């Protein structure tokens, strides 16, 4: 619709820098408690497997 | 400033938050304390900084 | 009440200061990179100027890494390079100094062979590090007050660690190299060689200890407490005596009897801090070397208190007392 | 005497109580209303220390022990050479350093300067009033109290640290004790840069405040100031006394088990892996 | 090694004797350095005391001082003694204060001495005056904090003496020292200097408590607007510390 | 208005990209997910 | 599409040094991440199969 | 014509054109490592 | 691919040059420090064995 | 043009040139290294 | 090849002195690996042989 | 052309040969010295 | 040679006293550990020999 | 032509001279110090 105008707020550069981390600080996080279950550590699973 | 302060307010607010909140999960108070401790300095300190 | 002078109630800032400079050419190994933060502006300078990098910087600075590497990554290997056991055990692990079967030998990599490698590369990075003190106030033409003082810490850095391991012929009379492990071994050496406490050394260097903390408050105090009359620009009162240095000494005078002047504070604080590891550093010297059991010296000498009373609980209380039944 | 400097300081004035009845000076010392109560009780604890020493047979400054009472007798008083006469010292002792206190605050008061000195000997305060009568209270039983003798207080340090197992685990221990080993290495090199500017090699004019400023900036990056290195050592001293008084009350009044096993909150956390 | 010398002296038993006969004479050393400035004793009336303590005068030393300002000797005669003090002795004998014999805060005695200093600015390392008013100073403003120029200046019993015109920095350590007081023609006449240190900043208002209003009007002034000397820095930071006690009665007089 | 001092024209261009950005990291993360949820379903 | 529009916003010497540290940090944890695991340890698993 | 690096429109497709050849040989590389290390051990 | 050499435009050679020795060899010494961990290619070890 | 080192295109030319020999020669001993290595004790 | 150039770029002075504590280090360091290990310490080996 | 030290590119020239004729020379004696240690006790 | 100019760069005032330092911190280093070694240590092996 | 610092090609070149009699002076003393010593106590 009328999103765009978020960037006369929003400073482009400031908030790329931002969302870049954030981003990446989330997808680790979620990468990290997948391996603290025993269901869906895949570390562990494929030795589980042919074993 | 009038500003940073009051954001460091909301982190020390948050970090009691916390602290009570992952004792009511379980965890322990120093458990739950040492991470209100690192919410309080992270959360505030991002506030103090990403807007003044 | 009266503004305290513990936090400036305004900050100005303008260009940064590049340094002083003279025939040396200092500016030509200076990184000319600064920035400013008003945080720590609160309390003192808030500009984070440029570094002198020489030398004697980089060579204590690339050694120095080798050395936390080494130790850092035999710890990371020691928990199978597990990072969430790594982090969880940061405090407990630590490179292991050899084991007394070896003597002054060089013993395997597994039992102490990585420390004396990393032990190396430790004393290169510090004592680089003094020589680049004592250059640049070389180069400064300055005193050199800072290298005098920092070659009394080393003393004790040397002695707790390269000296008095060579004296007792063993390499593992070193401190290994760990958060807690270092504690371990500060309260197991105690315990070996009888009782610290008992070391006169010891005794003169908590002296020196005590005493630096007590004159810094004092000296920190006094500082702040004339600083409403220009106190806080020491080197001026030096060359030209104001009120503040009039009032700071009248102030001790009037209190305790004597006073120091502007410059004189200095020395005190100097001696008092540079005795502290010194003292102490002849103190380690002598443990192991000569005495070996320190409350049976003082017993010998004749300083060692004496108790006559009991010491089971049974002579004070009952156990049924004691539990309330 | 005098000094030089002394006489145009030397105002009548600026007394908290007592006014000009002692305002006056014995020698270099100002005496004051707090000045009579110093002398008062630093004299009467001294001769009981040394009383107490005559009826425990020995005079040697090294062996001199003055003990508190046994834990039986609680908070209450005791028989004097039963343990009462090191109650009565503590009193004395109290007295003494709250006057020696109240005393800087005349002086100070009389040369129009701030209040620094005394506060901070407060905290000094602080830190004894902790370890005699604060811990004892909670821990109730005056017999808490570290015994006033130049080595039985000693012994005092080291069974109450090994009463917890390893007291170089105590948390408060751990912050504490970096305060005092940085407030030493921050005075070596504060007092290092005014000797070495102000006594430079002979033959070279002294340095101003400037070539101190940057010779920590060419030597660790950073120069936290002339003003700041006071207002910074201060906080570092300040910190240190207090952060001590922390470590001590909370042994036994806050934790009565070793403290290697306070530890276990962060070994055992649920975040960490089995 | 583990054999004694003599007795039970051993070792270790030597280094301690050692160590105290060095600490004899270091604190020997330490206290005699500090007795450059202030010796010798004199008595209340003037006249050097019969005693000088146990510790004797050290031997000269000189600083060559910057800038081209000559050498200095510390162990000699002060050039800061002051001269016609507004004082008398409140007794015949010694140990006794001085009563002012008139204005305490005009004549400058006791907490509103100063000491006679060079009549010359200090000087940074290029060798201008260190002192100077932000308008002079380039590229210089305020970075944090309240800025105080503009508030109205409030003084010790509420009264408003004036608005903060200008404020003096140390450029060479980016630290403010003064602030410059336009004082109302109800109260004063021109600028005033106040000190950092006794200047308290609101959010509306800067505050001085040290002095009421009619005080203001006495404060010293600088020869030039463009920099203040030794002397001027310690004649105005001492009057404004002498209004602690001289201010009224009640602050003279035992809070008890 | 603008507290960017960003003109109108050029914060449009500038969305405009930045949807196409987040569709693209979204495409992906669709695609991820429907594999993780074929090998190993949590629902 | 045209998202070299990035440069006009990111520095790219600033940006360059970013990636660089950060390329080489992620993959030292994940080779720091097999070696933690039995089943993917190649150092370990060669030693078994020399017996 | 807008830039907060000085960079001009026509100089930023230089610099992205290289950029993206420098990420497809980057990732070309880590496609073929990871194809060998699942034939070695598949996770899968 | 051919056209990498603008890398140089950006990257300072001096600063580049120095960076990466010191990479490069600390790069260097931490596998053979992790080989001299293993008891499979610790070649100091297996030249004793082989005695 | 885009000079924010002071090189010039042409002048990038040889220097990357040069690097990229040194650093063929510098992956040529790797090579021989490694391929010497897996002869001696293979890791897979 | 062209590798005269380098100090072109690098200062013949810093490279010089980084190169001898370079070098020196790793001379004391591969020898002390060597004394560890008991097949490579010769002064050992000399023991033994007596 | 380019430098960034100041010294001429014929004068770079004169310095990398002695600095090869000195390197030759240090790898000449440890080429020597690995040999007669592999002689001694070979660690392959 | 030529190797005569390594002193138009290196101060010879300031190589001879880290010339002459470090030739006696190693020559005091090699007697330490040869007199570690029961082997070589002459003090040892003269009480040795006169038995 | 060059000199970092300021001495001419002729005061180098003498110096050099002076400094290796003393080179191969203390070699040729530690020559026979480790020939002597190899006599009474040989290390290989
Ligand atoms: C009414 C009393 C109320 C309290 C009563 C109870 C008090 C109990 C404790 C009593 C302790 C002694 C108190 C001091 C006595 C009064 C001092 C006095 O009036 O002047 C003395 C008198 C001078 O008369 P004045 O009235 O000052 O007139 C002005 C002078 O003429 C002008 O001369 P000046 O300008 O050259 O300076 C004069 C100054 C000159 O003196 C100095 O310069 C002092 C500088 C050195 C002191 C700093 C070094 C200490 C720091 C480290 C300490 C740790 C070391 C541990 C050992 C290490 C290994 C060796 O003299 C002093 O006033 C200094 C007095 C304080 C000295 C330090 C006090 C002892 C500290 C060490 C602790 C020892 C334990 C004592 C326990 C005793 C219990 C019975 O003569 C002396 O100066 C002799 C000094 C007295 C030494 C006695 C110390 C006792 C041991
Ligand atoms: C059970 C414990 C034993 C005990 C065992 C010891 C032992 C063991 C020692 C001391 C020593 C000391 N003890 Mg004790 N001590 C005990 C009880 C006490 C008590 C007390 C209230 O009970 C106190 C106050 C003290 C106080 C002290 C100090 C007086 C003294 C330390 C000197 C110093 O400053 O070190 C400061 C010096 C160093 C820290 C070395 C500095 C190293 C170099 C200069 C820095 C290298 C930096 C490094 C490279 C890292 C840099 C990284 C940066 C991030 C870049 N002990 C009990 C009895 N004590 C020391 C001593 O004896 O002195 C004579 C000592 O060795
Ligand atoms: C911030 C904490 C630090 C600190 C600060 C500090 N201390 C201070 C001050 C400050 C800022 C002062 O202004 C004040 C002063 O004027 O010093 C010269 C002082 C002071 N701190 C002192 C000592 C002192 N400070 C110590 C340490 C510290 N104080 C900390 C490191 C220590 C330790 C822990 O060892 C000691 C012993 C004095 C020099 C002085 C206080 C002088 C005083 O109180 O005088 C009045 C009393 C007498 C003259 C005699 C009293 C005698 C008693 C009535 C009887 C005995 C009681 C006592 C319990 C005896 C115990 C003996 C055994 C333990 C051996
Ligand atoms: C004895 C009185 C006090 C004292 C004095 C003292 N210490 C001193 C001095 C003085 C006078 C100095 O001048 C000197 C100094 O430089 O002060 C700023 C110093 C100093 N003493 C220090 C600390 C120190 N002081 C201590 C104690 C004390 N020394 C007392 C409080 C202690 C203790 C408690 O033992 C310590 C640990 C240093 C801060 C400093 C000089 C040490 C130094 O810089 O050594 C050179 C080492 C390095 C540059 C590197 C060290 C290791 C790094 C952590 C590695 C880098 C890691 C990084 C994350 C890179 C990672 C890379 C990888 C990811 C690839
Ligand atoms: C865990 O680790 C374990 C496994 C233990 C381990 O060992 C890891 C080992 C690892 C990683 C090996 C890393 C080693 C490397 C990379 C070897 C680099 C070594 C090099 C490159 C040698 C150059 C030597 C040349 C010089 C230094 C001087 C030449 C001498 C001449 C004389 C110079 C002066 C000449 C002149 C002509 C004068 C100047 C002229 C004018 C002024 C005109
Ligand atoms: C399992 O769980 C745990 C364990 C937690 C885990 O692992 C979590 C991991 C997770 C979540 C991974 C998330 C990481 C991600 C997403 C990282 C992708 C990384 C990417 C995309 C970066 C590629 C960069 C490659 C380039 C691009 C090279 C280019 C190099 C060339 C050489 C440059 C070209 C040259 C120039 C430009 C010259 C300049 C030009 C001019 C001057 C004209
Ligand atoms: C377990 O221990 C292990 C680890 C195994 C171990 O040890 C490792 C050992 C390792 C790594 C060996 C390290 C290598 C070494 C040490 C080789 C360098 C040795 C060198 C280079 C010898 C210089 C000798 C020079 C002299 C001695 C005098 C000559 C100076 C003269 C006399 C100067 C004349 C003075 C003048 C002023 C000239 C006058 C002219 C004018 C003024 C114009
Ligand atoms: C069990 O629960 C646990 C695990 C505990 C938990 O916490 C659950 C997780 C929770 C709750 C997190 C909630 C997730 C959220 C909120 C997701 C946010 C994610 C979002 C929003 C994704 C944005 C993607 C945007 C991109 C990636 C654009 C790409 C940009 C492109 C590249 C364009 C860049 C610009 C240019 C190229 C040029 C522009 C400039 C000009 C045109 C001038
Ligand atoms: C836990 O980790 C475990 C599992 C242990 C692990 O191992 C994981 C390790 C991991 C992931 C690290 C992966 C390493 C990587 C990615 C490093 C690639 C390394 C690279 C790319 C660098 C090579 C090339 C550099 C040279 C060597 C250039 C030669 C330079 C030449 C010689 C210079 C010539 C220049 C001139 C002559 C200048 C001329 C001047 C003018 C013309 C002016
Ligand atoms: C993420 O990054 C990576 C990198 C992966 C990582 O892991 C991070 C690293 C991590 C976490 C390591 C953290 C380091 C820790 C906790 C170490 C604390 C250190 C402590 C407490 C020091 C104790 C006191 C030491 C003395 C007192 C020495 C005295 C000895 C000196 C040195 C004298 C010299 C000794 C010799 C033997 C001489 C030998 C010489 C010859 C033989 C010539
Ligand atoms: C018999 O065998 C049977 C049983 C059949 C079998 O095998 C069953 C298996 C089956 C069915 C498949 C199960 C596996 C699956 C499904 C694998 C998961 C697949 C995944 C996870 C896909 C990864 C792609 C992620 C990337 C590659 C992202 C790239 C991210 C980029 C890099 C974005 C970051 C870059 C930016 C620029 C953003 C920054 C922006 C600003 C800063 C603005
Ligand atoms: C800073 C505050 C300090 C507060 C100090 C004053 C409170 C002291 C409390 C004294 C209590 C007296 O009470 C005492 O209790 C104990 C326990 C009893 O002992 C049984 C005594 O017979 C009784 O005399
Ligand atoms: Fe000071």
């Amino acid at each position: 619709s009328k999103f765009y105008k978020i960037w006369l707020i929003f400073d482009p550069r400031r908030v790329f820098v931002a969302q870049g981390v954030f981003l990446f600080l989330l997808a680790a996080m979620i990468h990290l408690v997948l391996l603290s279950t025993e269901h869906f550590n895949w570390f562990e699973l494929a030795a589980a497997n042919a074993a | 400033m009038t500003c940073t302060i009051t954001c460091w307010g909301i982190g020390v607010l948050l970090g009691i938050m916390t602290t009570v909140g992952l004792m009511v999960v379980g965890w322990s108070f120093l458990q739950g304390a040492f991470m209100g401790v690192l919410a309080w300095l992270i959360v505030g300190g991002v506030l103090a900084v990403a807007v003044c | 009440p009266e503004y305290q002078n513990i936090f400036t109630q305004v900050q100005v800032q303008g260009p940064a200061e590049l340094g002083v400079d003279n025939e040396n050419n200092l500016t030509e190994e200076r990184t000319t990179g600064t920035g400013f933060s008003q945080l720590i502006g609160w309390i003192g300078n808030a500009q984070l100027g440029p570094i002198y990098l020489g030398w004697f910087g980089i060579i204590s600075l690339v050694t120095g890494t080798l050395w936390f590497n080494i130790v850092g990554f035999n710890m990371l290997s020691q928990v199978g390079y597990s990072i969430p056991e790594f982090i969880r055990q940061l405090f407990w692990l630590a490179l292991e100094p050899p084991s007394p079967e070896y003597g002054l030998r060089m013993p395997p990599l597994d039992d102490g062979g990585w420390f004396i490698i990393a032990s190396f590369f430790l004393l290169v990075s510090v004592i680089s590090w003094w020589l680049r003190s004592y250059q640049l106030a070389e180069m400064h033409k300055m005193g050199k007050h800072v290298a005098w003082a920092f070659a009394a810490a080393i003393w004790l850095f040397l002695v707790l660690g390269l000296f008095r391991p060579i004296l007792m012929g063993s390499w593992s009379e070193a401190v290994p190299y760990g958060i807690f492990p270092h504690l371990d071994w500060t309260t197991a050496f105690s315990i070996r060689y009888g009782n610290l406490y008992y070391n006169p050394f010891h005794a003169l260097s908590i002296v020196f200890l005590y005493g630096s903390v007590l004159l810094f408050a004092m000296h920190g105090a006094t500082i702040l407490a004339v600083t409403r009359f220009g106190g806080d620009r020491e080197l001026e009162q030096i060359y030209d005596r104001g009120t503040a240095s009039e009032r700071a000494g009248l102030f001790w005078r009037w209190t305790m009897g004597f006073n120091a002047t502007m410059e004189g504070i200095h020395r005190w604080a100097w001696w008092f801090a540079v005795l502290t590891p010194i003292t102490g550093g002849i103190g380690i010297l002598l443990t192991g070397t000569v005495v070996d059991n320190w409350f049976l010296w003082a017993v010998e000498h004749n300083f060692a208190p004496d108790y006559t009373q009991d010491y089971g609980y049974e002579a004070y209380t009952t156990y049924d007392g004691f539990l309330g039944r | 005497a005098l000094l030089s400097f002394e006489r145009k300081y030397r105002v009548r004035g600026g007394t908290l109580i007592g006014g000009d009845l002692f305002d006056f000076w014995v020698g270099p010392f100002y005496v004051g209303f707090f000045g009579v109560t110093t002398a008062f009780f630093a004299l009467l604890g001294t001769i009981l220390i040394f009383w107490g020493a005559s009826q425990q047979g020995t005079f040697n400054p090294w062996l001199i022990n003055i003990a508190p009472p046994d834990l039986s007798y609680g908070l209450g008083m005791a028989p004097l050479m039963e343990g009462g006469l090191w109650q009565i010292i503590t009193i004395c002792a109290i007295g003494a350093f709250v006057s020696w206190a109240l005393r800087e605050v005349e002086i100070c008061r009389k040369l129009g300067m701030g209040y620094h000195v005394p506060f901070a000997f407060s905290v000094a305060i602080f830190a004894y009033v902790t370890l005699v009568v604060f811990r004892p209270l909670l821990m109730g039983a005056w017999g808490h109290g570290f015994p006033y003798g130049i080595w039985s207080h000693l012994d005092w340090v080291s069974n109450t640290g090994y009463a917890y197992l390893h007291f170089h685990y105590n948390p408060a221990h751990m912050i504490a004790v970096t305060f005092f080993f940085t407030t030493t290495l921050a005075l070596a090199l504060h007092g290092a840069l005014v000797l070495s500017a102000a006594n430079p090699p002979k033959g070279e004019e002294v340095k101003g405040p400037d070539n101190e400023d940057t010779f920590f900036r060419d030597f660790i990056g950073y120069s936290i100031g002339t003003l700041g290195i006071h207002r910074v050592g201060l906080l570092l001293a300040l910190n240190a006394g207090f952060w001590s008084a922390v470590c001590i009350i909370i042994s036994g009044p806050v934790w009565t088990k070793g403290w290697p096993e306070w530890w276990n909150w962060w070994l055992e956390m649920p975040i960490w892996p089995s | 090694m583990e054999e004694t010398f003599f007795g039970n002296f051993d070792l270790a038993s030597l280094s301690l004797w050692l160590f105290y006969g060095f600490f004899a004479l270091l604190i020997y050393y330490l206290q005699t350095e500090n007795m450059r400035e202030g010796y010798p004793l004199e008595d209340d009336d003037g006249n050097t005391a019969a005693n000088q303590g146990p510790f004797p005068l050290p031997k000269e030393k000189t600083f060559k001082l910057q800038h081209g300002r000559g050498e200095l000797t510390l162990p000699g005669e002060d050039v800061q003694r002051r001269d016609n003090l507004a004082l008398r002795k409140t007794a015949h004998g010694n140990g006794f204060p001085m009563e002012p014999t008139g204005d305490p805060m005009l004549d400058g005695v006791g907490p509103a001495s100063w000491s006679k200093r060079r009549d010359v600015p200090e000087l940074d390392a290029h060798g201008h005056p260190k002192i100077v008013p932000m308008s002079a100073a380039e590229g210089f403003g305020v970075s944090a904090g309240t800025d105080p120029r503009g508030l109205p200046v409030m003084a010790g019993d509420g009264e408003i003496v004036g608005l903060v015109s200008d404020m003096w920095i140390d450029e060479a350590e980016q630290l403010v020292r003064y602030l410059e007081i336009e004082l109302d023609p109800e109260w004063g006449d021109g600028k005033r200097l106040v000190q950092r240190e006794m200047v308290r900043i609101k959010s509306d208002r800067v505050k001085v408590r040290s002095i009421y209003g009619k005080h203001f009007k006495n404060v010293p002034k600088t020869k030039s607007p463009n920099q203040v000397t030794l002397l001027e820095e310690d004649k105005i930071m001492a009057y404004y510390a002498g209004g602690t006690l001289y201010a009224d009665e009640s602050r003279l007089e035992p809070q008890l | 208005l603008s507290f960017t001092g960003l003109t109108d024209e050029q914060a449009q261009e500038l969305h405009s990209v930045y949807m196409s950005g987040l569709w693209l990291f979204s495409a992906v993360a669709v695609v991820a997910h429907l594999a993780t949820f074929i090998w190993r379903p949590w629902f």
